[PDB]
């Protein structure tokens, strides 16, 4: 009935704001998360917050009250929001997976030539492009048919059903949804035929082959235990610790899929980022990005043994802790630990011989789902437009607007499917 | 290189062991007498075990030339010590050592 | 956690803007009481009060005037509990008045500190407390020794520019009651009377060598019983023998020097007795109990009261701990850090 209607419509729309909201201000000032790909990303919330705040609310007044009267002109500034929204999705989408296909083949030319300035011309200038493929066709009125009922509801102020020149529509659905399309799946496609060639480099093999003589159960996961089967290996102090942010989900053990991601951190490809990351993650106990007094008193004194008394240890502590605290929290984040340590020069020290980086086949997974997701959504509307649209006539009236609904809460989805990222869930769980 | 100079003995009838963990108290210094580090600011004596490497190489290979109760002095040539990169803090490069440990306690 | 041991009382966090350590006269006790528990001092604040120290000293002579009922003390070197139980021992600075002869920089881990403590209650009390310029009072010998780095870590390096150049103009001579002479080193055959310990430029950095260099660098024979025989243990000044003290007794009407070098076991000595008069012709003071935490010796303070001479030992109290240099346990443990990882994941790989 109605109010269970509107009940739905409301949840929806609370919905998609709480969670683009949420990720919107993740990435705003905890700017841990400072990757182009991020600014890509936020940029594709921002276009879908608009288009949630725009149309949806608009959109199921319409459908509910069976009549739409807030104006005239406001139908096409709502047709061509709409329009806008759609559009900027596609194109971001197809702008992230040619980054994701640069990013691939040449890692440090991608690091080198790309930097924040040309993210934000090519977002502007997608946007742009965008902005007038959406405003300009509307306002030249290529959209009038010859059909009677088309002529009445044109000169009039209450209907404001979206009707489609033939050309205009056939125009629009390959310059909007067929051409982008084509292109981000075929450089996707392109992407994990090259990222999964990568890993049978005959290193990653040999790495493979030591990884299964390691492994004593045969059960595919390595323990602390099974670190510790190595006779001159019981005697390293911090051990665990590196076991610690090798585990990376909190299962208790070490799988290949993360003891070669976190091993590739130790690499001359890499940069000074990663290890000093590292090094600072040597200190946390919990994971949650800060150092407190009794993380860094108890990793202190693991090492230290009993060489010093227990009051001098934590004094010492107490005064670097105030000597390092730019805020007033009580605790070092990781830019006053680069403020602090930085200079040492320890990027030169944790050094391995392996040349395998694998420090952007990260992201592939969730931006795959996103892209797949996206378009498994938004392409019945298009396909039953384009059945419309021919001489065909199908009676499909209602469902040709609930496809429009399935698309929006497509356009919501996103949120739900970055919450699965690790990183993304303690940045969210610092607002909670 | 390691220069083992003694200024008091100690008894002969036990030398220490790889094995062994040695507990002295130690007032490091450096080739023009800036004392840098000591074991008598704070009152605990250091202890450390041979064969591993966690002290240089100076310490591993001297303190075996010493006895039981012997408190002597050590002149660590740059070769053995932190080497050219140097402790950051204390110990500059390219530095010479001077030592004047003196061994208390085997385990 | 938020503290793992909560036994160690906890350095307060905030620097104090002026706002309570002045009443201008300023307030000691609050001071005493703040930097007695690790505190700070704002950067503004500190560089007033050293300031107003320099100027209240650079109208002082030369040669001090100070009359009969005093306390001598030696020198220090950056111990502040034990001098604040110095303090306590020799009683307040309101009921007596002292006489602090040697450095009160190096080879500590609370100079600033303590000169802060000792320059304020100065510009509080100008008339019943005299303090002497050291050997330690330098550019050279700071740079060189852990004064600096003090002043990098608490501080700015403009306040340890702003303690030097108020260093610039300590006095040098001090004479007490016109019957005892007080200078932190000793003699110099260069120097033949009192006038010329009265004129010469005492507000420039010391030189190679000459009448100042001399008077804080000497040093009386170390082996007396075996005039200007040149220094091995210092290697920039002279000796001086008991016939060379004894003239210059002779010269100008005095009793006996007094200096503050040579650290002791005993704390204070009596050197050779004059046979003319039967008081000792030199006295050696020391005032800082557990030098370099190795030494272990009882310090001393003199009393000179009703025309006696008398002497009080002086205990040790305890002192929180630094790092050597002040590293910070990142800086501290980092390359051991670095070391290990390193160790275990070639260990694991290979
Ligand atoms: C918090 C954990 C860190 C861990 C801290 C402790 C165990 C506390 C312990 C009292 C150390 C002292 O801390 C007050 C302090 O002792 C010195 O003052 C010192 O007199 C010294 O030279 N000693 C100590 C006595 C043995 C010889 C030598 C040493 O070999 O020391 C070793 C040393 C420096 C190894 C280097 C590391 C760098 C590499 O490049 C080099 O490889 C060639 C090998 C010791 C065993 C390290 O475990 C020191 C640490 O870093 C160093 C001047 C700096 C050192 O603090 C850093
Ligand atoms: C009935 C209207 C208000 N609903 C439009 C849909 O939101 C999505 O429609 C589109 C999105 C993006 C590009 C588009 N080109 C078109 C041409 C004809 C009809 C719809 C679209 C269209």
């Amino acid at each position: 009935w109605v109010v269970g209607m509107g009940i739905v419509m409301s949840l929806i729309v609370l919905a998609i704001v709480f969670g683009n909201v949420l990720v919107i201000t993740a990435i705003a000032k905890f700017e841990r998360l400072q990757t182009v790909t991020n600014y890509f990303i936020t940029s594709l919330a921002c276009a879908d917050l608009v288009m949630g705040l725009a149309v949806v609310p608009f959109g199921a007044a319409h459908i509910l009250m069976k009549m739409w009267t807030f104006g005239n002109f406001w139908c096409e500034f709502w047709t061509s929001i709409d329009v806008l929204c759609v559009t900027a999705s596609i194109e971001t989408l197809c702008v992230i997976a040619v980054d994701r296909y640069f990013a691939i083949t040449s890692p440090f030319k991608y690091q080198s030539l790309l930097t924040k300035n040309k993210a934000r011309v090519i977002i502007l200038m997608v946007w742009i492009v965008s902005g007038l493929t959406s405003f300009l066709p509307i306002q030249m009125h290529w959209y009038r048919a010859t059909h009677q009922e088309a002529i009445n509801c044109y000169a009039e102020e209450t209907c404001c059903d979206f009707f489609t020149n033939q050309a205009y529509a056939i125009a629009s659905s390959i310059v909007s949804f067929y051409v982008p399309l084509v292109i981000m799946v075929f450089v996707y496609s392109r992407v994990f035929q090259e990222a999964k060639r990568q890993l049978d480099a005959d290193e990653i093999k040999r790495l493979g082959k030591r990884f299964k003589k390691l492994d004593l159960d045969n059960s595919g996961s390595l323990s602390v235990e099974e670190f510790m089967s190595l006779p001159e290996l019981q005697q390293n102090p911090l051990v665990q610790r590196v076991i610690d942010i090798f585990d990376t989900d909190g299962n208790g053990e070490v799988d290949f899929k993360e003891f070669i991601e976190g091993v590739s951190q130790f690499s001359v490809k890499g940069d000074k980022e990663q290890k000093l990351r590292f090094a600072f993650r040597i200190y946390d106990m919990d994971k949650d990005g800060y150092i407190s007094n009794g993380e860094l008193f108890q990793v202190l004194k693991m090492m230290v043994g009993n060489n010093l008394k227990d009051t001098q240890l934590q004094q010492i502590v107490d005064k670097t802790i105030i000597n390092a605290d730019k805020d007033g929290d009580g605790r070092i984040s990781f830019e006053e630990f680069c403020a602090v340590v930085g200079g040492l020069d320890i990027h030169k020290k944790m050094v391995v011989d392996v040349k395998f980086c694998l420090k952007e086949h990260k992201a592939l997974k969730t931006l795959g789902i996103i892209m797949g997701t996206f378009t498994l959504c938004w392409l019945p509307f298009f396909i039953v437009n384009i059945v419309h649209v021919i001489q065909d006539n199908l009676i499909r009236k209602e469902v040709y607007i609930l496809l429009n609904w399935i698309g929006y809460v497509n356009s919501g989805f996103n949120p739900l499917i970055y919450c699965r990222s690790p990183d993304f869930r303690i940045a969210f769980q610092e607002l909670l | 290189g390691v220069q083992v100079e003694t200024i008091s003995p100690g008894d002969g009838r036990t030398f220490p062991k790889r094995g062994q963990t040695c507990v002295v108290h130690y007032t490091g210094m450096l080739e023009d007498g800036k004392k840098f580090d000591s074991s008598r600011d704070r009152n605990k004596p250091f202890k450390f075990m041979l064969g591993k490497q966690e002290v240089i190489r100076g310490w591993e290979e001297g303190v075996a030339q010493m006895s039981v109760g012997q408190r002597a002095k050590l002149t660590i040539s740059p070769d053995y010590a932190y080497g050219a990169t140097g402790h950051p803090g204390i110990i500059p490069p390219h530095a010479t050592l001077v030592f004047d440990v003196e061994l208390l306690k085997l385990e | 956690t938020d503290r793992v041991v909560k036994a160690v009382p906890f350095p307060p966090s905030h620097r104090l803007t002026a706002k309570e350590v002045f009443d201008g006269k300023p307030r000691v006790d609050i001071l005493k009481a703040h930097l007695m528990k690790e505190g700070r001092l704002e950067e503004s604040v500190a560089l007033r009060i050293i300031t107003e120290g320099a100027s209240i000293l650079r109208q002082e002579k030369n040669l001090l005037d100070i009359d009969a009922p005093v306390t001598v003390c030696g020198d220090i070197h950056g111990q502040f509990f034990d001098l604040m139980k110095l303090f306590e021992v020799g009683g307040s600075p309101a009921n007596t008045r002292y006489l602090f002869l040697g450095d009160y920089v190096d080879r500590g881990y609370f100079s600033i500190e303590c000169v802060l403590y000792l320059w304020a209650l100065k510009i509080l009390y100008p008339k019943t407390l005299f303090l002497l310029r050291g050997n330690h009072e330098c550019r050279h010998l700071t740079e060189y020794f852990t004064f600096k780095q003090e002043c990098k870590i608490k501080y700015s390096e403009r306040v340890y520019d702003a303690c030097m150049d108020a260093f610039d103009c300590l006095p040098l001579a001090a004479l007490m009651n016109q019957q005892f002479l007080c200078v932190h080193g000793g003699l110099s055959p260069e120097i033949n009377t009192l006038d010329d310990i009265r004129k010469l430029d005492r507000f420039k950095e010391p030189p190679a060598y000459g009448p100042m260099c001399d008077i804080l660098w000497s040093d009386p024979l170390e082996d007396f019983g075996n005039h200007f025989t040149h220094n091995t243990v210092r290697g920039c000044s002279y000796f001086y023998s008991y016939p060379a003290v004894c003239d210059f007794l002779q010269h100008n009407n005095l009793l006996s020097i007094l200096r503050a070098h040579e650290a002791q076991d005993a704390g204070y000595r009596m050197y050779r007795k004059s046979q003319t008069t039967g008081f000792p012709s030199l006295i050696t003071i020391f005032s800082a109990p557990n030098y370099l935490d190795v030494y272990n010796n009882k310090a001393a303070v003199l009393k000179y009261e009703n025309n006696v001479m008398n002497i009080r030992q002086f205990n040790c109290s305890p002192h929180p701990y630094w790092l050597p240099n002040f590293m910070d346990v990142f800086t501290w443990s980092l390359p051991f850090v670095g070391e290990k990882v390193t160790e275990m994941l070639v260990n694991v790989l290979n």
